[PDB]
This record gives C-alpha cells, structure tokens and sequence, in this order.
C-alpha cells in the first residue's frame, strides 16, 4: 500500500469527479503503468482503466485517465448514481505484480 | 467467460485450504490466472498468477513462502473455447489470512498487461477460528 | 518456427513470420492438375497485389479508412488479443467491400500521380 | 456506382481510366467436359501472363498507369489530347494504332533497358 | 540482335540486349501439349519468384546488398564485364551460383525486419 489516495472525492450528479494517485517516485508513475478499478464491498470488482490512458472493453466513454511523472489521476465524466462506490489504483509493470493503493470513495452529493 | 470458486470454509489456525477456480466459455490456456485476496485492515493484494499454458508461476514475497499454484490440463469445447481449472494452496493458515479470496482471468495475450484480471469470479470467503 | 507455425499466435506476434509462409498414366493427369492448381492459387492472390499496388511488399499500407462497422474493436483488442484465424471470421461479410475500395483508392491515387506529371 | 465489367467500353478513354481495376479484377476468374476445364484453365494463365511479362519487362510492373520516357510520333497519330481523350473510345483508338502496337511495345523496352542501366551507373558512381 | 543474339557478346555488351530475351520466355496429345504450356509457365513464374523473393521483381538489373565473395571469383570488373560471355561466366560460378542466391534472400528477410520498424 505504498500508493496512497484522498480518503474522498465528492461531486453532484453530471459533475466531473477526479480521483488522485501517487507514491515514491521509485514507484510511480516513471516505467511504470496504472490501472483502476471499481470495487463495490462484498462484490468482485470492475476493471475501468489501463496503461493509465485507455478504457477497458466494454466501458463507457465518461470514464479517462491521465498520467504524469510525480502521479496519475482518473477523471469520471458525467457523475450517475451508479458511479457511488469505491475505487483503487493500481502499480503494475509487464514484469512485476500489481501494487494496491489506499483506495478512495467517491460520493454523489445531493 | 466464468469462472467459479470453491465455497467458503472454515480452518484452525496452521491448517492448509486449498480453493479451486474452474473456468470455462474461453480458452483456458490463453490466458493467466491471478489470484486475488482481500482482507478489511488491509484492502486488496495481489497473491500472484499461473500460467495455465507454461505452468510459470509468478508470486509476491509475502507469499512465495506459503502458496502453493497448479493447474489442470485444459479440455477443448470448440477450436476457440475450452473448460479447466486453477488451484491454489495455502499452507499454515493465520488470523491475518482470514478475507475474501478471488479468482480472475488474464486480460490479454501479447500485450503490456497481459497478467491483469479482466473477467472475476464471485469470490469466497476464508475463516480461521480456535 | 516454419510454415503456419504463428497460425495459433496473436496477429501481431505472427507478422514476424509472414517472410516464411510467403514461400510456397493415371497418376501423371493428377500431377498435371495439381500444377495447374498451383499455378492458379499463386496468381490470384499475385493478381490482387498487383491491382493494389501493394506488389512486392508483405505489408502494404493503403489510404482507405477503416469503417467502424466492420469491427468496433480497438487496435490492443485486435492485434494481441486474436489470432488471424479468429480475425478472418470476423470480417467475412466484409472482406471482398474492403477489396473493393482498396482497388477504388488505387486508380485514383495513381490517376493523381499522373496528373502532377503532367503538370512537371 | 461501379459500371461492371465492360461497362466503360463506350465510354470516352479518359472516362475509362476511372475503371480500370474494374477491368483488372477478373482476368483470372472471369472425360470430355474434363479435359475442356483443364484446357480452358491453362489459357486464362496464358493470357493472364502474357500481359504482365511485357509490363514487367517495361518497368510498368504492380501499376494501373504507367507513364514513360518515350516521345509519340506524330506519325503513329495527328491527333490532339483533346480530340483522343474526350472523342474517342479505347476500341476506336486500338484500331488507329494497331499497325503501331509491336513497334511502341519495342521502344518501351530498349527505353527501360537503358534507363536500369544508367540507375546502375549513378548508384556506381557514389 | 534478335533473340540469344548477345550471347557470344561481351557480359557488358550483352546487358543492353536483357529485354530481347526476356520476352518470349511465354509463347492422348491434347495431354502432351498441355504437359509442354504448364513447363513453360512453370519456369516463367520459377525466375520470378525468384526475383520476388530477393526483392527484385519489376527489374530487369537488380544491386543487392550482399558482398562478392573473393573465392567465388578473383577477376577484376574489367575483365568480367568486358573480357567474358555470360556463358563462360556461369561455368565459373556454377558452383556457387546456388549459394549466392541463398545469401540474397538472407538478406533479403533481414531488410523486410528493418522496413516494418
Ligand atoms: C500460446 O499462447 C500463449 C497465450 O498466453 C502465449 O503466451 C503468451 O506469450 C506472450 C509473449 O509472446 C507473453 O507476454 C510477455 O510476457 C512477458 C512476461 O513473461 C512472464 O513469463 C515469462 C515466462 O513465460 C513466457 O515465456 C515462456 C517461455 O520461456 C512461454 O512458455 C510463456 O508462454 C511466456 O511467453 C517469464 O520469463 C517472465 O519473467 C519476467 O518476470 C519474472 C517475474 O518473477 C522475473 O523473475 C523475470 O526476470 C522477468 O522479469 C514473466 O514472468 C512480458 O515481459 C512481455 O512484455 C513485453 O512484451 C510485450 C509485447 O511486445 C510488450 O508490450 C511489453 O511492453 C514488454 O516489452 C518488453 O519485452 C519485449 C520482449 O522481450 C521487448 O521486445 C520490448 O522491447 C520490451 O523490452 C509480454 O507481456 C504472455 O504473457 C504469454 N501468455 C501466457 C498466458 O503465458 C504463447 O506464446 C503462445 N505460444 C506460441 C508458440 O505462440
Ligand atoms: C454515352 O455517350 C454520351 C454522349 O456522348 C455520353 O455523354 C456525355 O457524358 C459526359 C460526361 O462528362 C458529358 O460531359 C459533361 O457535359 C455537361 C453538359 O451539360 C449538360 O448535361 C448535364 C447532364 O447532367 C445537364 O445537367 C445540363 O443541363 C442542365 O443544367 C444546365 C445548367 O443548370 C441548364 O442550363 C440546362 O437547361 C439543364 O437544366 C446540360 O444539358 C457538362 O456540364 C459537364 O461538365 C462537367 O464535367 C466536365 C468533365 O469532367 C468538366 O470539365 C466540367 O468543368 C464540369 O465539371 C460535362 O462536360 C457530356 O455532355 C455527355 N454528352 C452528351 C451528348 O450528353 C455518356 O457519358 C456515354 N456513356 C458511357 C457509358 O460511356
Ligand atoms: C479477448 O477476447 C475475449 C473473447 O472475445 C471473443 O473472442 C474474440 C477472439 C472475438 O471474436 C470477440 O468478438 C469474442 O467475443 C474477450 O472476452 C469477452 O468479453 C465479452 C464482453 O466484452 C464477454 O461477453 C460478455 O459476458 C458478460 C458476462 O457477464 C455479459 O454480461 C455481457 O453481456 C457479454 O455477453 C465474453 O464472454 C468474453 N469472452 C468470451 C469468450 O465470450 C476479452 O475481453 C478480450 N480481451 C481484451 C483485452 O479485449
Ligand atoms: C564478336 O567478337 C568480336 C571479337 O571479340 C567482337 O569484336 C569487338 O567488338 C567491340 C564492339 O562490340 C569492339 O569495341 C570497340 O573497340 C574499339 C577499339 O578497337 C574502341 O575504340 C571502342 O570504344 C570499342 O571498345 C572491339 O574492338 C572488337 N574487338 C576486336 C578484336 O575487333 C564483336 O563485337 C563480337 N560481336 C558481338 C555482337 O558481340
Ligand atoms: C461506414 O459504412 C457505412 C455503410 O453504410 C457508411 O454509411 C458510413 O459512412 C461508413 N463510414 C465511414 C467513416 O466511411
Ligand atoms: C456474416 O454472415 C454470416 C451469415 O452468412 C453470419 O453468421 C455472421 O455472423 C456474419 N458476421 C458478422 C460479423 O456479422
Ligand atoms: C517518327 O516516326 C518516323 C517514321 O514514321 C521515324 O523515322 C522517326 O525516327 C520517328 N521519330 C522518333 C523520335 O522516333
Ligand atoms: C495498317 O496497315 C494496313 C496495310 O498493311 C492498312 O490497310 C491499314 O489501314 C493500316 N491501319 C491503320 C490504322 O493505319
């Protein structure tokens, strides 16, 4: 869990809702990849982003990522109430395992 | 694409549990299996992947000590799908253990992600008790 | 590897290997069918990449745009996720439409060609 | 939109160009009987190759149009781009210059000829 | 002139003629004369394939990037193209000629991996 994100991000619905990733910089994001993950409680998880820049099959075009040397971040378009669960970062490398962050919560306001 | 666990159970403390992960609807050497495990005071870890083609196994240092990885030799449906199944064994079980243990299918051949988990089974849960 | 041996890689890993499988009385009325046949398989597709102007290349870019329709899949979904045998059901109902607009972007390429000739 | 196979026949020959591929296309795939198919198999090559020995002797080889350094003689036709591009067919113009088709097929060699030599003796040269 | 008329020419005279022999290379007993039309298309598409393969196709004189090798033959340019038939130049390397035709399309295949990147 050397990856850490904000315990929160809120947003009202239709708002743009960006969620934060980093680490040492021997960690992220420099040779190295991220993936994010939908992880609602006492349910397996959704796959949403890979190499920090594309959509995995089947989901919908709201969802990007972006990436920098110091972090990455995920940025959901168009906030539906479907959307209000929790979210993990991923390090991974072809290589090396996958890396879990802290995770985050993201809340619909209203 | 599926893939079904073994269901939840109950072991004392150094015992050994083995979950089994079959899979069927793609082929089953195509792709790696990851094993997932989930644990509240520590969110989600990776366990490592196998190999159904290669048998190469690949498991973080926290576990490379404890599971134990095989597979079953895969059995064709249709030229492009076949049915199988992923095995994982963990011995000297501990309180720390206790969680949710996942199975998932590799997302891709040939790419720079090809071990990450795409498609994910239910997932069953693991208790140790006195 | 040898001659099919990429058939059950991905398409992308296979491309490294197109070079390889670019190569290649009763019983003498067979051989003499089975030349002719030869022959006829080896010019069809020869006939095509000459249209194209794809000649003497294994890989020939061209200017047709792909059309979503044929496949919605994405180049990562495609190239390392299939085999070129799994590929080629997909585009079945499309492949001889592609052709046809290979050979369309052709002529016109070429009859541009001539005309900045002319004007030379 | 396509005028099918022959379709451009009637058209002006530079109305025509836009076809050709439409005329390319096809040239391959369009007991007694048995030996008739067989027959009919090996001239379809025959005819398919004949054209494409001369233009990969000419150079034009894997090309719908090739251009060339030879000049016209004002013999061989008088006539103006206009009057040959825009009035006539490809079947009227073939019979203008049937007498000439040998002797322009032999230019366009020795003009290849020499020009691979000279492409040799340039890259000689550096 | 005419067909093989170059052959008893020198090497570099001959070269001017390579057209004059490249044409004509096309064109019970109904079996016997179909047997004769296949042979003759067999090695018409042979020697291109052939040029296909090495990347020479389309061309009547085709560089390469293989190096000649000194114990093929130890002659001077001058000597080859302008003291030889192309006759006697095949007897000199009829030893080799199959080996250098291997290392053509060596360096063929070497070429097409360069052109993909
Ligand atoms: C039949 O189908 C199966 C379906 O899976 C095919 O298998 C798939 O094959 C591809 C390769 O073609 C694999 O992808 C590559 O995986 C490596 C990581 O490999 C892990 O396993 C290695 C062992 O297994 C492989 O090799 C054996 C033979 O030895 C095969 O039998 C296996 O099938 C595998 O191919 C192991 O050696 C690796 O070690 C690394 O990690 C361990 C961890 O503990 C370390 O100790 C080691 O030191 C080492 O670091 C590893 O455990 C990835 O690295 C590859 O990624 C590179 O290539 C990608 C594609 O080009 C590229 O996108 C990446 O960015 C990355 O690029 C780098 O490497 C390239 C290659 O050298 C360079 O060109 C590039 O410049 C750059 O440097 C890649 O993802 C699939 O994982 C594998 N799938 C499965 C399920 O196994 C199989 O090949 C088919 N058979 C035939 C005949 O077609
Ligand atoms: C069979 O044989 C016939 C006869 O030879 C071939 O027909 C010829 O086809 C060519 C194709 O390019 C024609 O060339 C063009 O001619 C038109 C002439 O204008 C006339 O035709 C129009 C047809 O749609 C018509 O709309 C015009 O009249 C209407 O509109 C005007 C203007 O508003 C109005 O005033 C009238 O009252 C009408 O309402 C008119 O009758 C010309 O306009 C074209 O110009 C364009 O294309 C050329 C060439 O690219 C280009 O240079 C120009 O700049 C412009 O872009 C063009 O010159 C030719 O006229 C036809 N001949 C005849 C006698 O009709 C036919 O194609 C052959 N068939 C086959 C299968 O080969
Ligand atoms: C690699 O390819 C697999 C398989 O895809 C199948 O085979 C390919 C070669 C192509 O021919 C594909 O057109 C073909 O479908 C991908 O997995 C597939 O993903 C789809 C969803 O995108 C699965 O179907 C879904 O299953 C869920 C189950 O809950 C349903 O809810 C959905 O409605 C839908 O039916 C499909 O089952 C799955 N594989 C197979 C064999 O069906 C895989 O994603 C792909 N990898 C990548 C990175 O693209
Ligand atoms: C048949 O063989 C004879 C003898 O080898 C050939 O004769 C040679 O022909 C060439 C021209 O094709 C002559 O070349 C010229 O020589 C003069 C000097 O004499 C030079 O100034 C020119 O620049 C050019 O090099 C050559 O001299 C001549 N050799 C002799 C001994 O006369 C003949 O050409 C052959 N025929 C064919 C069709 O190959
Ligand atoms: C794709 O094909 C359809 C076929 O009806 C066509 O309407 C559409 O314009 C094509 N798209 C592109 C980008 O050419
Ligand atoms: C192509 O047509 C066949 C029926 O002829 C159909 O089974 C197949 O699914 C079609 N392919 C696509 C991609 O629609
Ligand atoms: C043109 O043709 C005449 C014969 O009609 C010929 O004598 C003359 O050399 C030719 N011109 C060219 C440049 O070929
Ligand atoms: C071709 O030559 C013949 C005489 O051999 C002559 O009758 C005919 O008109 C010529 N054709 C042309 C198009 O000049």
């Amino acid at each position: 869990s050397v990856l850490t994100q904000s315990a929160s991000v809120s947003g009202s619905l239709g708002q743009s809702v960006t969620i934060s990733c980093t680490g040492p910089n021997s960690v992220c994001c420099s040779h190295k990849s991220i993936s994010w993950y939908q992880w609602p409680p006492g349910r397996a998880p959704t796959l949403i982003i890979y190499e920090d820049n594309e959509r995995a099959p089947g989901i919908s075009p709201r969802f990007s990522g972006y990436k920098s040397y110091w972090s990455a971040y995920l940025t959901i378009s168009d906030l539906r109430p479907e959307d209000e669960t929790t979210y993990y970062c991923c390090s991974y490398t072809h290589n090396s395992g996958c890396v879990f962050g802290t995770g985050t919560k993201v809340s619909v306001l209203g | 694409g599926q893939l079904v666990q073994s269901g939840a159970e109950l072991k004392k403390p150094g015992a050994s549990v083995k979950i089994s992960c079959k899979t069927s609807g793609y082929r089953f050497n195509f792709y790696h299996i990851n094993w997932i495990r989930q644990t509240a005071g520590r969110g989600p870890e990776w366990m490592g992947w196998i190999s159904p083609y290669s048998g190469d196994k690949n498991l973080a240092p926290a576990f490379q000590d404890r599971v134990i990885m095989t597979t079953d030799t895969e059995v064709p449906v249709t030229s492009f799908t076949s049915t199988g199944a992923a095995y994982m064994e963990i011995r000297n079980l501990k309180f720390d253990d206790t969680g949710t243990y996942f199975c998932a299918k590799g997302l891709l051949r040939d790419g720079s992600s090809t071990w990450l988990p795409y498609l994910w089974g239910q997932g069953t849960l693991l208790t140790v008790s006195s | 590897l040898g001659f099919l041996g990429a058939a059950g890689s991905t398409m992308g890993a296979a491309s490294i290997t197109l070079t390889v499988q670019a190569r290649q009385t009763h019983w003498g009325i067979k051989q003499l069918q089975a030349r002719v046949l030869a022959v006829e398989h080896y010019l069809r597709d020869q006939q095509l990449l000459g249209i194209w102007g794809c000649s003497g290349k294994l890989i020939c870019c061209t200017n047709v745009p792909w059309n979503s329709s044929w496949s919605n899949k994405s180049l990562d979904e495609i190239w390392n996720n299939m085999t070129w045998l799994q590929w080629d059901k997909e585009i079945n109902n499309y492949t001889q439409l592609i052709y046809r607009l290979i050979e369309e972007s052709q002529n016109q390429q070429e009859k541009n060609e001539k005309e900045l000739l002319e004007l030379d």
